[PDB]
């Protein structure tokens, strides 16, 4: 986040699940939320993820 | 036994392209002025003005057994000549068009492709047909069938 | 909105626009969606109203097995699956709101040893083997009504359906194409055809046969370049009134796709399993094989 | 041959110690034959052992080269057809109407 | 085609070229006229001709007395290595197979074709299936279903191949064109049509039109031709030529 | 006044059979109203005039 | 497609690929073509498509 004037927090990196940790404050108030954008793939030759 | 053939044409390269070319363009262009101008005993008004199609139509036979530029030389050489008639489908819209059905007769033309052609007169031969399209439609069913010899 | 199900088509081409449904699981059970473009201009909606369409009905919740659309007079017919398994045919106005119960699709499906077409009477015995639908199909110039799966029923109002006996149950029906002309085309889930003229009633099978078998060698012996022994019916539709396939083939050197004709009319030309008969003429016998057609010419 | 309908030379070629045969048409300038064929030359297949000559049909426009094997020819004689082969066996003449 | 049958001398049992436009005529009766000729030289075994032909006359079927083996129920099997087991299931000892019973062709409406060249018993014979890619079972039949043809040298060749009528009419109503030489004369700007009718004598190529014009200089001469077909398949032409 | 409607005979009530019904059976009516709507419409023709 | 109004024709069904098999005429040209569309899923609870 920014040094001192982001006014939320965004935490994830889970095992599997799309979900987040948005929470204000410093994380005093951890309430987790799943995250609605869908999940989506790019697909091949100038791209590769897989 | 003996069928026709139809490929798309790049009206710029009349016989240096045999291959497949695609409708891409739906704009006809105003490139004949020049030559429409090159006449002098012909009944042909110079106050109007016209403007040509994209695209050409080529036509060559195929039957088993031989090859299709010889077919074709001989169908040339006895008089072969393709009648292509196109009948026009109205769009699906009534508001912002009509339903009016429209069909064209035309006979094709002998082309010369041009090449090296060791030979001097007779060489790789295809028939060339113009395309046009009106404004309304898009389905386009077109017809080849023989002259008759 | 989500959770889209299925596609559905609609063939026809009134009010200056085109149509296409969207059937929807998961959510909005007891509810489809209409989308219509206007020359390009698209736009969809949610038609079922405020109302599930469990509310008209027995049963708890609906399941939209499939759905057509009609731009005269304003239609929609679909078929809902009930939580009991039955499938009932409900018919839709978009002008006034009504859905109405058109037909409570009978299941174990009947017997017809000779009865070529049946009309679906109340009284009618019935037989272990089941039905199951997988859908319908709208011939609009006679206005009429196909219903596809295991069977076939057909009307040209909406009291009665009539049920063909030479269709079996032991094959499932993949879809059903048509000339708009009176030719259907019935494929099945076992790769096998079956041709259908409106006037008549019997259906024909085709592909494996006497006639196709002819016709296959025939091609082979005329040492043609489209037929070939391994084959692959990627598709296969309709044409001003020809019917088109289009086969894939891996022969070697020759691994291609093409669209071949499948002339019905010699196919079942060439179907020798026919009467015959052996007259004596010229004390030599001779089959002069009997003609079942009523007239000699039109 | 020299045909009056289309004004060409039609030469009917075949290279000793060679199965091959071949016919050739050829443009008048001046009543004199030119180089240059009009059309590449029907070559035939090897299997025509020994050719005799042609005819025209009379009042017409059909060719006919005959010998070991007999092939007719419509329009100026660039394509030929098989008609009848003859194993070891060769037309000597011919009388037509 | 006879197996083991020298190279050189495989024409002597062949179809050729000659045959086409022809008819084939049988001694008892029968009269088919040809269409096409086919070649296949690797997929039929023992066969490598055919010709597709045309029934006018619907040709003549072998009696009973002759052939005592009608009157059973056959039933074909596939032998070991190419051949099929022809076995009559009725043990009678008045039908059997009498030793005259070779190079005849047994047939069902239906079905593929079956040549009988060896008897290896009293009941049971070995043969050759025309087409043996549709069979793919054993197979049974009744009395009054199957059938016997002798189209075989044996005793003496039965069958005739030979021309055939005249099959086509012209009809030309106009004055000064009946004769068959015509010469005739265009200035410049005039034009020269005529009008014939087709008349055909038997089955008639509704598809195809039956003449073919062919033109010996192109260059200087225009010819619009219209080609229309009657209700009795009678062609009315006419050609236009400036 | 009379009152027309189609029967099979093969298919048909006791009393039609007899000339007795004052109103079509089931099969009838469906017959009927299928006729109606593939459109077959009777009419009464008198034989002298 | 339309009944006779479609300009062009669109196939897939493949096994896993996410291509189609788009052609003017009536499959005269079987020119393939590979989408570029992204390969997306929905996620959960309202929805399940797995
Ligand atoms: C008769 O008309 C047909 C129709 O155009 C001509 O066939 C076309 O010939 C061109 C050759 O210039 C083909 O192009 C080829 O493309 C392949 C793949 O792109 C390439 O590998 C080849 O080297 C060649 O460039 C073209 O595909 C072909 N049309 C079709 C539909 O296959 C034909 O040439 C004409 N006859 C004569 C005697 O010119
Ligand atoms: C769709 O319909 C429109 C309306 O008719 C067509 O556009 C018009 O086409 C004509 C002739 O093709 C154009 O006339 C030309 O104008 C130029 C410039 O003034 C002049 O130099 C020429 O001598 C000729 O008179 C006209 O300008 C043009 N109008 C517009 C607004 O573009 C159009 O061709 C139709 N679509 C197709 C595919 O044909
Ligand atoms: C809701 O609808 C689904 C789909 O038809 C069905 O399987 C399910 O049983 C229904 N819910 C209940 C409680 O019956
Ligand atoms: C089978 O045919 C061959 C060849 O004609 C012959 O030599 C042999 O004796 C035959 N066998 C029987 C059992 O007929």
């Amino acid at each position: 986040y920014t040094v001192n004037h982001a006014p939320v927090f965004i935490l994830g990196g889970f095992y599997d699940e799309k979900s987040i940790l948005f929470s204000d404050s410093n994380f005093q108030d951890y309430v987790l939320l799943e995250l609605s954008i869908d999940s989506c793939w790019v697909g091949s030759f100038y791209c590769p993820i897989l | 036994h003996c069928t026709w053939l139809l490929v798309l044409n790049k009206f710029e390269k009349v016989g240096l392209h045999l291959s497949k070319d695609r409708f891409q363009d739906h704009e006809p262009i105003d490139t004949v002025a020049k030559v429409f101008q090159k006449l002098t005993d012909s009944p042909i008004d110079p106050s109007e003005n016209y403007l040509s199609f994209p695209y050409y139509l080529q036509i060559n036979f195929s039957c088993p057994g031989q090859n299709i530029e010889e077919l074709a030389r001989k169908g040339h050489l006895m008089g072969m000549k393709p009648m292509v008639q196109i009948n026009y489908m109205y769009s699906v819209n009534f508001y912002r068009w009509e339903m009016e059905n429209v069909q064209i007769l035309m006979e094709a033309a002998p082309m010369r492709s041009t090449g090296y052609c060791p030979a001097e007169a007779m060489c790789v031969l295809n028939w060339y047909t113009p395309m046009p399209f009106k404004n309304g439609s898009v389905v386009s069913s077109v017809d080849i069938y023989t002259n008759g010899i | 909105s989500e959770c889209i199900k299925r596609l559905c088509p609609v063939y026809a081409s009134g009010n200056g626009s085109e149509y296409v449904l969207a059937l929807t699981t998961g959510k909005n059970e007891g509810y489809i969606h209409i989308g219509t473009i206007t020359d390009g201009l698209v736009s969809f909606e949610m038609v079922p109203d405020g109302w599930s369409v469990c509310e008209k009905l027995p049963g708890k919740n609906c399941s939209i097995d499939w759905a057509t659309y009609i731009a005269d007079e304003r239609n929609l017919l679909l078929l809902v699956k009930i939580d009991s398994g039955q499938f009932y045919l409900v018919n839709f106005n978009t002008e006034f709101k009504t859905l109405n119960i058109l037909y409570k699709i009978p299941e174990f499906i009947p017997e017809a040893k000779e009865l070529d077409f049946l009309v679906l009477l109340d009284t009618v015995t019935y037989t272990n083997t089941p039905m199951t639908p997988k859908g319908l199909f709208f011939n609009t110039l006679n206005n009429m009504l196909y219903i596809w799966g295991n069977f076939i029923l057909q009307s040209y109002n909406r009291e009665e359906f009539i049920f063909l006996a030479d269709f079996p149950k032991e094959s499932t029906i993949k879809y059903m194409v048509n000339s708009f002309k009176g030719q259907m085309a019935v494929v099945t889930e076992n790769e096998e055809i079956w041709y259908f003229l409106e006037g008549g009633y019997d259906v024909y099978q085709v592909v494996p046969s006497q006639g196709w078998e002819t016709y296959h060698n025939l091609q082979k012996m005329q040492k043609s370049s489209f037929h070939s022994e391994d084959e692959s019916l990627v598709s296969l539709f309709f044409e001003d009134g020809k019917l088109f396939q289009l086969v894939y083939l891996f022969d070697v050197g020759k691994e291609r796709l093409v669209k071949r004709l499948l002339p019905v009319g010699t196919l079942m030309e060439y179907n020798l399993p026919k009467p015959f008969t052996v007259v004596n003429q010229g004390n030599y016998q001779a089959i002069s094989f009997t003609h079942t057609c009523p007239f000699k010419e039109i | 041959l020299i045909d009056q309908e289309t004004d060409s030379g039609i030469y009917l070629f075949n290279v000793q110690d060679t199965k091959e045969t071949y016919v050739t048409v050829a443009m008048l300038k001046d009543g004199k034959p030119s180089p240059r064929p009009k059309f590449p030359s029907f070559h035939f297949p090897s299997t025509f052992t020994l050719p005799l000559g042609m005819i025209f049909h009379p009042r017409s426009h059909f060719l006919y080269v005959y010998g070991s094997q007999i092939w007719v020819s419509m329009d100026g004689g660039n394509t030929f057809e098989m008609l009848c082969n003859l194993f070891s066996h060769h037309v000597t003449k011919t009388s037509n109407s | 085609v006879p197996l083991t049958m020298p190279t050189n001398i495989q024409w002597k049992k062949r179809f050729k070229t000659i045959h086409l436009g022809k008819t084939i005529e049988f001694s008892k009766t029968g009269l088919a006229n040809i269409k096409n000729v086919y070649m296949h030289k690797t997929e039929p075994v023992g066969f490598q001709t055919s010709i597709h032909t045309e029934i006018i006359v619907p040709f003549g079927i072998e009696n009973s007395k002759d052939s005592p083996c009608l009157l059973s129920d056959l039933e074909i099997t596939y032998s070991g290595k190419l051949y099929y087991t022809i076995k009559l299931l009725s043990k009678n000892p008045l039908h059997e197979l009498k030793s005259t019973d070779v190079e005849k062709s047994v047939l069902i409406p239906g079905y593929s074709s079956f040549l009988i060249m060896n008897i290896t018993d009293k009941w049971t014979a070995s043969a050759l299936a025309t087409m043996p890619q549709a069979i793919k079972s054993n197979l049974k039949f009744l009395t009054g279903s199957w059938f016997l043809y002798n189209f075989g040298t044996a005793g003496g060749r039965k069958w005739s191949i030979s021309t055939r009528q005249c099959n086509y009419w012209i009809q030309q109503d106009s004055l000064d064109f009946m004769s068959l030489n015509l010469v005739k004369y265009i200035d410049v700007g005039n034009t020269i049509d005529f009008q014939f009718k087709i008349i055909p004598k038997a089955m008639s190529t509704f598809p195809i039109p039956p003449v073919s014009m062919v033109v010996g200089n192109p260059g200087l001469v225009e010819v619009k031709t219209q080609g229309v077909f009657d209700l009795n398949e009678n062609y009315y032409l006419d050609i236009h030529v400036s | 006044i009379v009152t027309i409607w189609v029967y099979d005979p093969e298919s048909a009530s006791t009393e039609e059979l007899i000339w007795t019904a004052k109103k079509p059976s089931l099969s009838s009516r469906v017959l009927t109203k299928q006729m109606n709507t593939l459109g077959q419409r009777p009419f009464i023709f008198t034989v002298e005039k």
